[PDB]
């Protein structure tokens, strides 16, 4: 039987927080110092020199995968 | 992949235009260095310097 209506409180009170960082936060990517590129050299049948800007040249990068490549003051 | 690793990152420099300000040219018979440049050699030692 019912003796009664009544309105029904409730305490949704969220009062704690817990977040958790999903997995791909913290995945690896490549990162790379970079500087501006004063030259290029090609090699691998026949030898093609891309100069883009001519100064001392304070850093030099030699890559050997597909073709010679020589990245200059990279 | 692991080669995955060796893809470019940024896109690399093209070549648009013409052979630099006295670059090596070489005529008939001429003894050419690509490796040294042309008007930095040139310039006397005495001012440069050694």
């Amino acid at each position: 039987m019912f003796l009664i209506h009544f309105v029904h409180y409730k305490t949704i009170l969220q009062k704690y927080t817990f977040k958790f960082k999903h997995i791909f936060l913290s995945i690896d990517k490549y990162n790379s110092l970079f500087f501006n590129i004063s030259g290029i050299l090609i090699w691998l049948n026949i030898i093609h020199i891309n100069i883009i800007l001519i100064k001392y040249s304070f850093f030099i990068l030699i890559n050997n995968f597909e073709y010679l490549i020589i990245l200059i003051s990279t | 992949y692991y080669w995955s690793r060796y893809r470019m990152p940024t896109q690399m420099p093209k070549f648009d235009g013409p052979a630099p300000v006295a670059a090596p040219q070489s005529m008939n018979s001429t003894k050419t260095n690509e490796f040294i440049d042309p008007i930095d050699d040139k310039f006397p030692m005495s001012i440069r310097g050694p």
